[PDB]
């Protein structure tokens, strides 16, 4: 029997429901979202990472022209300076000034730690959404199952065959262009491999930055060669990758309003509280009555031993009764201040059933219904 | 190579009036989330005449190729450095500030020291700082290098790096409200967000006994404290 | 100087325009979109290709059961048939009757040609658009610049510096799911990577063709063993790829409206005439001359020597004039019945300047404009 | 280098009381719209005792594995086939469909033939299905095989292979309208579209002198006229 239900991603209230079928007493359905992984397919646009600076000795031709020769490195920058140093070696270096020309070169390179201390620019194409949907029937709970949203991987557990249709909200901080550093994800724009970025991520660009011969925009501006030292001086606008990494004042991982632990590589948002999960659930016929609703439940009193104020399943209560015939009978409480975890009781002329319940209230007064007859239970949460 | 002997290299700047030195640093790795730096350079530690050792070095002094036991011959970055492992062509040291890398001989008549500029940073992989792992506190992911000679080459890898722990985080549960009496002895980044459909989107670095009350919608909250493994509740008892 | 025009994507056809600027002598502008390539980002969903059915001889155990041994071949199917051959002849000699068992196996594999004689299931997400934009400024019609039509980098290539504001796809004859024949695209939907289907495209599925990785459904249905021989007989309904293969009416490669010649590896639509491409054209002052307070053009007349209608540029015409100073004047006619190819006229008195024009009308009557003087031209096409 | 040599084998179909034959074939690929066929034979050309030649074969002819020059081991479809290249284990000959490849001995009054059936799928994949290669006219999509050896098999290829045709349509451009005066002597698939922005998605098979008028955007049109891949016309008005 197929029963299609939608469970709120709330572990405060696990969403309790009854499965009706004609000539039968209902089936225990308690649904808990144990874990959510929102996983999208990621197409890498570029790497940006910690560079290591290389300062070579600059090619100076005394009394002759020197033009920059490109030497390919991630932020290779040169500038050609004439009048490099004062005349003679009494003011330091070279007879000429006018004819003397220095190419003042410096660059940044890759570290081989640009594959383990780097952020990653991702274009994002359509994903899958997992919801670990635990559906409880009788005292047995575990049928906790992930299913890919694309209809390619349905849970075919017999007593709760779950197909998980698209979650109503699936926490994706994995938008069209997203940079992920570590766990910390930042929505950040980038082109495919277009214009550079200075003072933000895209400091190094290229599909891998663990190699040399890249395109950078760290905005290195060589200054006139300092006289009395062999050096290549520069001013710069701030190093953008490091600056972007330090713009962690609210990464989406850390402000995830579902408590999602964003984790990196295809990218996923782990253990969210996001959305409500469509579930098409194949209810087992074994968890209804024999062929007829024929149990009668009579002479009932309900005692609550304990409850904790507004809990996951902190309610423990027992309903004493006398029951006739045999079926599998619902021990749920439809009420909103408490709903019962146990939504089945194996009717076989049972006279005591201890049920576990969940609440969202500081007092457990729920009307619990057995197969036929219902009572109200009371205690304190 | 590892067994290949040191040699003169361009770097015409030393702190004395002799500057005909080795050292130019072929490659350096130090963009780790550890505190340690692996250097590939001529003026090789981990090589004597016996080949690869863990506590001897060899160097060109400016013109004298020889080996010694490590005495007054010091590696430094922007601070002194005590080596951890020597691997032939590779030096491995604990060097806390990083950045510049300085290999130098503080010998008598010829006192050469070369420094090469590089961007060697030690940073969070999460949100907890690393710059010199001690031996006290929680182990967390980092980049590091192998610390014993394989004579294979020392190259980047990821290992485990210690980062400081903080005192007991006294949680107090109340209804739809979770006050967190937190008692850092050291800078902890406190990030919170709810594990409900509400949120507590609050990053702050905290030090010293304080309280911070947070909302709970009936689905608890996650708080990561110090970037130590999260303390998370999912109850409406929270 | 920047002059911003919007050029129709007419493959090989220049969109003729006049650039008017005061305190200068206006410049000839014709911008021809030579090629537009809409290239979208391709997620290969699967290879599907021309399979070869392999029917090996069946394993017959006389006097004992035969159990199937699975093999990773795409639509490997076996069936165990018991009591196949009675005492003596029946299609094999066997002493035993009911204990005689034949396992009838057969399968499909990839053929040797299946990586180049294959169709390709592609998911398509948003692309880049390159445009080869040929810019004429002054008489010289080759200031041509390759320019990204999508948002990456402005063309500083070519003498005419072109910026095309962003446009990720100018038209994708590729939907979310697009089938490629092997070079021709038909928009056809199919389910993502997995096991093939004998009723939709992708009778073999998996992102590579190796006949191991390939999981197929071709509807191989084993039949009861042949009587008089040991053989594995099977029936099938046509495979979904094969049904798709017999669909080849009107491929987008050969029928797409703008002349989009779809080409395959990353999917792309070459030589589309789709839309119009905004061009901000840096036309320097060098294709003008200062003022037109004395590069005034006066007493102009147009005689058309020849024209041919329905041609690219079949108009040939001449302007006699007097100019007070030399310049470069656009000889453009923004008329609809004719537009001028060589929209430049070298002002300098000579009584003839021969300009080339394009027409679409049996009589070439266009109002031709130089810098300051306008005329009407007449001839016969 | 080939790892197998010819052998006598039971033929799939041979004349009754001769099915105990020499010379046999393993597999053939004919998935090509090419006139050439790639054969995996066990009656191998391109194998002598020395291996790969271009005009020699080997066979077990009811004798032993030995070679002679092409003479007694003949490829056929059911009519002669002329080899192009021999590559050891794999043979290449033209026997156009590749669904029937027949290795047969054609000496004496008797006609001995073993024929092997193959598991080829030859399907459209082009812009049209068409005739096998002749010498005349413009090509169309095929999936040919390499025509030289590398010593083991010939590789699979997609290219374009020859097709017959007749004089191409007399095009007339006029006011926004293009008439195609056609003279096929052979069936042509006519595919059209305007190349401006008008779709005109029009397939028709034509033969015999006829006219077919098409609309144009005035911004060209493609008419593919069979036994050619897309042909395109353009102009300010077409």
């Amino acid at each position: 029997y197929e029963h299609t239900a939608v469970m709120p991603n709330k572990v405060g209230i696990p969403y309790k429901a009854l499965v009706e079928r004609p000539g039968y007493a209902p089936v225990h359905l308690q649904i808990q979202l144990v874990n959510t992984r929102i996983i999208p397919s990621t197409n890498l646009e570029y790497i940006t990472c910690k560079y290591k600076t290389k300062v070579p000795s600059p090619v100076v031709k005394c009394c002759g022209a020197t033009q920059c020769t490109s030497k390919p490195h991630p932020d290779y920058q040169c500038q050609v300076f004439t009048g490099v140093y004062p005349f003679m070696w009494g003011g330091a270096y070279c007879f000429c000034d006018t004819e003397n020309t220095q190419m003042s070169e410096a660059y940044v390179e890759r570290s081989e730690e640009c594959s383990i201390d780097h952020a990653k620019a991702y274009k994002v194409h359509t994903g899958t959404v997992q919801a670990m949907v635990n559906i409880t029937y009788g005292s047995v709970s575990w049928r906790s199952a992930d299913v890919y949203v694309n209809g390619e991987t349905p849970a075919k557990i017999g007593d709760a065959k779950l197909i998980i249709g698209p979650l109503s909200s699936a926490w994706s901080p994995f938008d069209n262009k997203v940079v992920v550093y570590g766990h910390e994800v930042y929505n950040y724009d980038f082109p495919e491999y277009g214009t550079g970025k200075a003072g933000s991520f895209g400091d190094l660009q290229s599909r891998t930055s663990t190699s040399n011969d890249l395109y950078a925009n760290t905005n290195l501006k060589l200054q006139r060669p300092q006289a009395g030292i062999v050096h290549t001086p520069f001013t710069q606008a701030p190093s953008g990758f490091e600056r972007w990494k330090r713009d962690k004042g609210a990464p989406l991982n850390d402000v995830a309003p579902f408590g999602c632990s964003i984790a990196l590589e295809p990218l996923r948002a782990e253990n969210c509280a996001v959305g409500s999960i469509p579930i098409s659930i194949d209810i087992p016929d074994a968890a209804f009555t024999r062929i007829s609703e024929t149990p009668t439940v009579s002479d009932l009193e309900c005692k609550i031993t304990e409850c904790t104020y507004a809990s996951d399943f902190g309610g423990i209560a027992t309903v004493a009764y006398k029951s006739s015939k045999a079926g599998n009978c619902p021990i749920h409480s439809p009420s909103g201040v408490a709903v019962i975890k146990e939504n089945d009781v194996t009717l076989a002329e049972s006279g005591s059933f201890t049920f576990h319940f969940s609440t969202a209230n500081i007092h457990p007064a729920f009307k619990l219904q057995v197969c036929t007859s219902a009572v109200t239970c009371k205690g304190d949460c | 190579y590892k067994l290949a002997r040191p040699y003169i290299a361009d770097c015409p700047n030393c702190g004395h009036s002799r500057c005909d030195s080795p050292i130019a640093i072929e490659e350096v790795r130090g963009d780790a989330h550890a505190g340690v730096i692996r250097i590939q350079t001529s003026a090789m530690f981990g090589l004597k005449t016996d080949g690869v050792d863990l506590a001897y070095m060899s160097f060109m002094n400016g013109k004298t190729q020889k080996s010694i036991k490590i005495d007054n011959l010091h590696v430094r970055t922007s601070a002194p450095c005590s080596l951890v492992s020597h691997h032939g062509y590779y030096i491995l040291a604990q060097c806390p500030p990083g950045d510049t890398v300085t290999v130098g001989f503080h010998d008598g008549p010829n006192r050469h020291t070369c420094t090469v500029a590089h961007k060697v940073e030690f940073r969070p992989v999460g949100r907890e700082k690393y710059r010199h792992p001690p031996e006290h506190g929680v182990e967390l992911p980092c980049n590091r290098y192998t610390h014993k000679r394989a004579d294979v080459p020392f190259v980047p890898v990821k290992a485990k790096c210690i980062a400081t722990l903080a005192p007991e985080p006294l949680v107090e549960h109340k209804h739809r409200t979770l006050i967190l009496h937190l008692h850092p002895d050291h800078p902890t980044l406190l990030t919170t967000r709810s594990l409900g459909s509400d949120a507590n989107p609050t990053r702050q670095w905290i030090e010293r006994p304080t309280t911070v009350n947070f909302t709970v919608t009936g689905e608890g909250l996650e708080y990561t404290w110090g970037n130590h493994p999260p303390k998370r509740v999912w109850a409406q008892e929270s």
